[PDB]
């Protein structure tokens, strides 16, 4: 089981 | 200007999706020893995240193939699977230790602002967790200890310095909750910390800035989505 | 087993999406005199397509950033972008010159079956077309002529040997039509060809096998999607 | 302007 972690912040 | 030139080369590398060149350009900027701007902190993270991400995605795939051919009993093949995993594992070890060192040497000592201090102590926790994922036994236990004291240090600062609507604090919570669930196999804790960070945010959702809006809502979505899956299995 | 051991390493590399390691594993199997089976041929194509594909995407994005920064007039940046583009162009040259070399030296001669011969001649055109993309002046025209004689050779064989429904022939027709459009700036031919290859398939849709069904219908749908796009604003 | 070409077999 893989669970979503903190993603890549949007530009600005 | 030599610093600005490197940041530009990293951006070209990002859109080109050549993330190896991205870490290198942004590694030289970290070594510069000046505290990174919010743009530079993001670029460094996006760079080292993609490069470590790619290797992990592979590790999980070949790891599942190892469990498949474990049952088939094809001993001749199982040897190659392990050799391929141990090849990908050494790479995960290198990239993690690369960023953990430059964090400890240049970034963490330099970082004076509450936000920066948290961002890095979180980052340290993440790459210690990534070491723990593939690590085996007393290797894993050391990586878990390192991971927790990093997140704990990040959390103790985040509690006073940052508000609960702040993307960095929520992101920390999510990763620290994912840490508890996967590494420390303590779902009761993972669900408390997730539900805590979430309910603290919605309480003061009226304070959330339009700038940080999209970043934090997605992180909150990923909290409540993980909370749903973890509670339904109990 | 030496070749079977390599094929498996390539298959592991495919699923792991480590395509740099896949070309190497399948490069050694190609270096061996023995003709590659349909599986092995596919694994090679997959491996070398992904490795070049990645650079081609990178080239097109920086090439479009250059285009933008031309208008801005940032001379300091334009030098940094041009130098980065060149770095990728050299990579696209090396990887193209690899597959073309191992095609001509090992595979094209070894290839004795009609299906193999077309696939390797098609493959040659594709990687001389990819050269022709970022190529300039005389170098481009030479890459185009190399691609045409390759595609033309493949086409001459495919007409008699393979049926119109076969995925390898439809794939050639599709790649040859893209060539006429992008490289040779002959769009009225590109469409004429893509449609011809479509009509010849649907005429003999009964002949098509349930095995090779999905592969062909997908390429048939792409041919049509292109034909629509080229004939509507 | 980039257009779809023959994809690698399944
Ligand atoms: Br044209
Ligand atoms: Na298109």
């Amino acid at each position: 089981t893989k669970y979503k972690s903190a993603p890549a912040a949007e530009k600005k | 200007d030599d610093r600005e030139d490197l940041v530009y080369q990293a951006k070209l590398a990002e859109q080109a999706e050549r993330y190896d060149e991205m870490v290198e350009s942004m590694k030289k900027v970290a070594g510069m020893d000046v505290e990174l701007t919010v743009e530079e902190r993001n670029l460094l993270s996006v760079a080292y995240k993609n490069v470590i991400g790619a290797r992990r995605a592979s590790w999980r795939i070949i790891s599942s193939i190892e469990q498949k051919e474990e049952n088939k009993g094809g001993e001749d093949k199982l040897k190659m699977i392990r050799e391929y995993r141990q090849m990908v594992e050494t790479e995960l070890k290198l990239i993690c230790c690369d960023i953990l060192d430059v964090l400890d040497k240049h970034l963490i000592p330099a970082a004076n602002t509450g936000e920066s201090k948290v961002f890095y102590y979180k980052m340290k926790g993440d790459y210690h967790r990534y070491l723990a994922e593939f690590a085996t036994g007393n290797d894993r236990k050391e990586a878990a200890e390192n991971s927790l004291v990093a997140y704990k240090a990040a959390s103790d600062i985040a509690m006073t310095e940052l508000p609960p609507t702040h993307p960095i604090r929520l992101g920390l919570a999510l990763n620290f909750s994912v840490f508890y669930y996967e590494i420390l196999n303590s779902p009761d804790r993972a669900c408390r910390l997730a539900k805590a960070a979430f309910d603290d945010a919605i309480a003061e959702l009226d304070t959330l800035s339009e700038e940080s809006y999209k970043d934090s809502t997605l992180i909150m979505q990923l909290l409540r989505d993980n909370l749903t899956l973890w509670t339904s299995d109990m």
